[PDB]
């Protein structure tokens, strides 16, 4: 099990 | 929002009592760099754990 490595974006 | 995957946090900063991350996007130039909220981030520890690395080896 690995960490999510992914973010949303707000700054766009 | 998408959601991207993230390479690694360039720097850091706070505007007034707010973290802020500077995020280099995987696949992405630095053209697409973006100042993120904390939030954004906090459950990618791989990333985090490596920035926190790169200032403490830089801490002069």
């Amino acid at each position: 099990y690995e960490p999510s490595t992914t973010a949303r974006k707000v700054g766009r | 929002e998408d959601v991207f995957e993230v390479e690694k946090i360039l720097d850091m900063k706070t505007e007034g009592g707010k973290v802020l991350y500077k995020v280099r996007w995987k696949g992405y130039t630095s053209d697409d760099d973006t100042w993120e909220p904390e939030i954004h981030l906090e459950d990618c520890k791989e990333v985090l754990l490596e920035f926190r690395k790169k200032i403490a080896e830089n801490k002069a």
